[PDB]
């Protein structure tokens, strides 16, 4: 159950 | 919610102190189940507030798909700004909640009464395990979302329960599950880092910044791919491919701790074309044996709140497995495959093989991590190289 990454 | 073990280590946890995982302070040195399977499961539901129902969901009738992309697309996983949210297509949800020995049950939606509203959903899937030395018949749980109106109201636990109660009555007890939180208690922490494809639209859209160092013009320059891939003889999988896929597959995945079992019909299920869901490339060499492979899935999502552009196109790595060619050139490959099918950014976890090229590739590292859980399993936990398992 996915995380939503970004750029850190 | 806690995203930091730090935050999660103040915290208490008045559901998953109920369920049969380890605590998060304790140090784990056994291996096996938290509790004996269950030989009598409770047959009723479990009850939902007033005025809400559960509803098993029939993907197969394109208007209650529609309806579960509906409730994903708005409701579904945010990162940490609230900039992006993940938007599943009705195919690729289709691809990841219809594999092989998927049930109808298993699909758990919570519609309001009066309105027929879908509000709620959890999903299970059947998965063969391989954790450390044990294999064992397991679900994966994936796609829990409640409506933003329904949030902190404590219907999660309710949707778990109940999910694990249908889980049960088929004679499973143990399951999988990845999150951006950290709950009791992660077997191992991914983090993802980020390729940028198109860079222009990335800086615009605050997926990445422009560092303070670099001009964008420059920023353009660093990341541009060659037109085409270099790795002799790569091409789609084809139907013919899905035996050596598998073996490959399975040969490959032995050297780490945390891993699928998958079946000839699993393989061609996860592995095989299907245009915007999942790309998958084979090597045959200048003998007609495959060599290797690569794959990544399509998962875009929603950039909320922006006048101009609305979606980010974003693949996801998948499998790679190598036995001749270099996995620093098919993940190459990926990359110039990807930009060629139109991402704007090329996104892969630290897990498996994967630290041996993502600085070398230009990848940054992104913010949060993804933990790996297992549910009613008790072993050491395991870094990030040797998880070995890949969730849609
Ligand atoms: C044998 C078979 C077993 C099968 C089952 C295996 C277990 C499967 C477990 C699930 C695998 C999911 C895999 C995926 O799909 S991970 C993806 C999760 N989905 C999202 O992030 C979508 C956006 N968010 C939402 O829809 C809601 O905020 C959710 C539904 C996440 C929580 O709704 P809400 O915000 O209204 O919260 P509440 O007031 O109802 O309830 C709060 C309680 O819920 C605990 N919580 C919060 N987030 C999660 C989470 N992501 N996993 C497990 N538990 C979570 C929380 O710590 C607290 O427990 P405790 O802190 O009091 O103890």
């Amino acid at each position: 159950g996915k995380q939503n990454s970004k750029l850190r | 919610p806690a995203k930091t073990m730090e935050e999660a280590s103040k915290r208490s946890y008045q559901f998953w102190d109920t369920q049969p995982v380890p605590k998060l302070g304790e140090v784990v040195n056994t291996h096996g189940p938290v509790e004996p399977d269950k030989d009598n499961i409770r047959q009723e539901p479990y009850t939902l507030p007033q005025g809400f129902t559960w509803d098993a969901l029939d993907l197969g009738d394109r208007g209650v798909l529609k309806e579960l992309y509906t409730l994903l697309n708005e409701n579904y996983v945010e990162d940490d700004d609230n900039m992006f949210r993940f938007d599943y297509s009705p195919e690729f949800l289709l691809w990841a909640l219809r594999p092989p020995g998927w049930l109808p049950q298993w699909h758990c939606g919570v519609r309001v009464v009066s309105s027929r509203k879908l509000v709620g959903f959890i999903s299970a899937i059947p998965a063969n395990i391989h954790i450390y030395d044990t294999e064992k018949k397991m679900v994966e749980i994936n796609f829990l979302c409640v409506h933003k109106k329904l949030r902190s109201k404590r219907v999660a636990p309710v949707l778990i329960r109940e999910i694990t109660r249908r889980v049960h009555l088929e004679g499973i007890f143990q399951a999988v599950y990845t999150a951006g939180v950290v709950l009791p208690k992660p077997v191992g922490t991914c983090r993802y880092w980020h390729r940028s494809l198109n860079p222009r639209k990335l800086i615009e859209v605050k997926f990445s910044h422009l560092s303070r160092n670099m001009t964008m013009q420059r920023t353009m320059k660093l990341y541009r791919l060659p037109e085409t891939p270099k790795t002799a003889g790569l091409r789609p999988m084809e139907t013919k491919d899905i035996p050596v896929v598998h073996q490959l597959l399975t040969r490959y995945l032995k050297q780490f701790h945390l891993t699928p079992v998958m079946s000839q019909e699993e393989v061609e299920h996860w592995f095989y074309p299907q245009e915007n869901i999942i790309d998958t490339f084979v090597v045959e060499n200048a003998n007609g044996e495959v060599t290797d492979f690569l794959s990544f899935y399509t998962l875009p999502s929603t950039i909320m709140n922006h006048p101009t552009h609305k979606s980010l196109k974003a693949a996801y790595s998948f499998y790679n497995v190598h036995t001749q060619t270099p996995l620093l050139d098919l993940m190459s490959d990926a990359l110039v495959l990807a930009k060629m099918k139109g991402f704007d950014v090329f996104n892969a976890l630290d897990l498996m093989e994967n630290k041996t090229f993502l600085e070398k590739l230009k990848f940054g590292i992104g913010d949060g991590n993804l933990q790996y859980y297992l549910y009613n399993w008790k072993c050491p936990s395991m870094g990030a190289e040797k998880v070995g398992l890949v969730l849609q």
